[PDB]
């Protein structure tokens, strides 16, 4: 296991899809939030739906 | 452009992610995009120009 920071994780992962990666980096904090409020998200449906 | 950009204390060198192989900072490596108000962690450093000395000479 080799460290390094989830921003350049992420980095790498955008490049993976081929989207250049400054677009992570110049929309970082966007990114950030949709994913945050995408987990809440899913902590809601788990709660609710059996 | 391809790899990443790493430091070993005093100079700053791209080097592809998989094997250590650092090179010098250049055109030819990297690509402009945006300014520098947005990025987080972005650091400061000189990018040598391969042109540059072409036309100065
Ligand atoms: C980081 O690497 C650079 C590049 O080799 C080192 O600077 C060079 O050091 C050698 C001596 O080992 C000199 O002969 C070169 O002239 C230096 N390069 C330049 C552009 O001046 C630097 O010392 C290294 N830093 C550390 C902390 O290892
Ligand atoms: C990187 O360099 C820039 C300049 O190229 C630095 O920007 C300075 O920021 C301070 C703090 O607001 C200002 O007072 C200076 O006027 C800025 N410089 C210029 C030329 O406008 C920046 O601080 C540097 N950052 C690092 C980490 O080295
Ligand atoms: C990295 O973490 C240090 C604290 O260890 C902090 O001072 C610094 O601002 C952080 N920089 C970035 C780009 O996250």
């Amino acid at each position: 296991a080799l460290q390094i920071p989830f921003a350049m994780q992420m980095a790498y992962r955008f490049n993976g899809i081929g989207v250049t990666q400054n677009v992570l980096y110049e929309n970082q904090k966007l990114i950030a939030n949709q994913f945050n409020s995408a987990i809440g998200k899913i902590q809601d449906s788990l709660s609710s739906t059996a | 452009r391809e790899g990443v950009f790493v430091s070993n204390g005093t100079h700053w060198f791209v080097t592809q992610r998989n094997f250590y192989e650092p090179q010098i900072i250049t055109t030819d490596n990297t690509f402009v995009s945006g300014n520098c108000d947005v990025v987080i962690g972005i650091v400061n450093n000189t990018v040598y120009d391969p042109l540059q000395p072409e036309l100065d000479s």
